[PDB]
């Protein structure tokens, strides 16, 4: 969990929620609508995939 | 080899199981630890999708276990063998750890045991998927109809992480 | 095999809810959007289905 | 038969009650335990759908229940036959299974009892909406106001499972 | 008269300390031949235990267990005489045969309904089979009679050996009564 | 010989007003050679006094610690007599090793579930062990016997020495029973 | 008097664990020659009990039965005064004849509008309404008077004879006053 943890997958679109605020505040230029991830599959997989949407808050 | 092995080991709630046997392997006392980390920190590393807690099944005396034991305590691995000296408790050996998904808690790790009668016995009451060999052991009385049983010929821990996909090179 | 139970079923859509995680993971590849998959109807009988979406969800 | 009764078989919700009488199926004392569990795992099976205990009036003495118990547990299969010794209890005969959904768990997967008055008379209290004669055997004394009674014909436990659709062929 | 009471007092105050715990397993070993009528206030007194130690569903989370030296023959008319006041026990015999798991067994029970499957285990036999299902062991032990105690594992084992006479004895020493 | 439960008593009251806290830590210094019986009673002991001071997961927080005058040797029969009682104790020696990591550790709570990891630590009167002690003060250390204590910092720790020959004695003072 | 009241006082302390439990079935088998100015105190009596062991629609759920040595015709009068006291209670009797039907129901209860349908069982002591009793059977069986029980199963059943000559000494047998 470098960046954060998946919490909703959907074949539209996948949700993940970053673990903490010193986390999203270190690599916040990295995290950009138009970036890209790495998504765990499995123990040897990965699934590459860009940001489309960022929602910090309503909690 | 290695490739013919990669699949069962990306699928993250499977039990596996090892028969390792420490003549095979040279310096097995001084990275048998290490090993067991490396793997664990890849195979029984997350909280929620991976369920199953690996057994490692050693050829040794009951005796020479204690000093495995003391070497996991020493570098902060949480293991159960199942004896409390020279008494084997089953009712121990076959119980699931107790996790607690908020703080990333798990009661165990891994099951390091001896070849003796009984853990055998505990092994069969409740069979894994995959059970790995090293060294040749005699695995006779398993019970080995259902699980994948593999072979693995191997001769230091290198050829052990390569073949289990914790190594990019020999 | 067994895969789940249904939740609601209606002519249009019926819904069908996932034993466990690792069943899931065991079979996820024949759970994509366009594949078939079968709902006991009685005791003898069965309805071919096809699956619409999937949505995992641990919130 | 067959084919006409794959209706009232497809139903989860519906009661069967089966008269069977010994002597007439070849190699009744060590099939029947098993033709129960095998019509047990198709008919009563879903927790929440199939709703109704079927009923195993066998063609006996009060006697030789107790064996037919025995064989039973001795295959983990839970029963009630309403007899004590030799003393029939109404109301341990007409209590209806206690079950939990978050569970799979049912009190009685089965009714079996003998061909006694005080049974048949339970059994009008409670009418079922099948029967199933098999072999020759007393009908009356039973109710038949609201019972589909089919009289089926048989020599061993393999035609019975092919007429209950438990068997594609032979 | 006014002396034997006195003394059972002191018998009374010392197992109160351990029958106020809701969970506990209490198993009974009595010799039936050693209390006045046990053919006839046997099973009113297994009711009104299972009144005071066995009513709340929700807190009395353990089942009781009466072992008697009797014969089997001799458990069927108990087992009898327990579902005619609805009152449900298990025995572990499907006639004469013994079956373990049927014994050790755990009782289902429902909140909602106040359903705790079977209230006590009663299997009337002091057999090496029945003996053999120290598996479990239990808290507390009590003797009620002579009985020979020694296939039992007393180790780590409170046992607590009742000289009785009358069952009014048995229920004023369990807390049952406050008068004999 | 008739006036000692005088003293018992006055002792008890004074021993009262501590022991009715729910969340306290208390210490247990116990000689085996003082206790008459102490092999055959210790694990019962032990297991009442968890049954009336840590048997509430969500009120009694804080665990018992208690500390034997004996080797390494014999904490492995009470080990194994233990976990076939059913009860969760550490020791700290992990074959005649102790560790210091593993006699601090605090036990983790589920309380949905009704479950802690340990329910008392158990170990010798090692050297290596009463530093562990020091390392943690007790708000209470209690001391049977006259085992020397010399090597404990006693420095604003509330020290009650009981002086008893008997598990039944302890149990009175500790508020145990109400009898003797 | 003072030992007719010491005695009274010993055996209504033999009846408060059995009178303390919220549902449990009670019979009471009167004979009214036996109690002074019963024909003008029972409706009373009946009435008091009720308030008392019969009053709370959550906890009291069975309903107390009372049977009387009289004649179908008197138990008329007692069936016209109980309605005019606005108090309901079922005979059994739908003229000179007796139904099982009748008897046996279960009250059904309103807890939002604290209702019952009937609050009592009063009936005549005739072989058929025997029958009835024997098919349910109580927890406890009261008998006042010199009553020939012997046509009811008796068995399995707990039997208190309770002498008396008055309804002062019933309530207080029966803890319902503290001072005859």
């Amino acid at each position: 969990m470098k960046i954060g943890s998946v919490i909703e997958s959907s074949p539209h679109s996948i949700l993940v929620k970053i673990d903490t605020l010193k986390i999203f505040e270190k690599a916040k230029s990295a995290l950009q609508i138009g970036k890209y991830l790495k998504i765990q599959e499995g123990n040897h997989n990965f699934v590459l995939c860009v940001i489309q949407n960022i929602k910090i808050s309503t909690d | 080899r290695k490739n013919q092995l990669v699949p069962s080991l990306n699928i993250n709630s499977r039990s596996r199981y090892f028969i390792i046997d420490p003549d095979t392997i040279d310096n097995f006392d001084d990275e048998f630890i290490l090993f067991v980390k490396d793997y664990l920190d890849k195979y029984n590393s997350k909280i929620k999708l991976h369920t199953e807690t690996p057994c490692f099944i050693l050829k040794t005396d009951v005796n020479n276990l204690s000093e495995y034991h003391k070497r996991f305590v020493s570098r902060n691995i949480q293991i159960i063998t199942g004896y409390i000296g020279d008494t084997f408790y089953f009712k121990e050996f076959n119980k699931e750890p107790k996790r607690i998904i908020k703080d990333n808690w798990v009661e165990f790790k891994a099951r390091i045991s001896c070849n003796s009668d009984e853990v055998i016995k505990c092994i069969n009451y409740k069979k894994c998927d995959d059970l790995y060999i090293v060294g040749g052991v005699d695995v006779s009385l398993l019970d080995t109809a259902d699980v994948n049983i593999e072979n693995l010929e191997i001769n230091n821990f290198r050829e052990l992480k390569y073949l289990l996909s914790m190594l990019k090179e020999i």
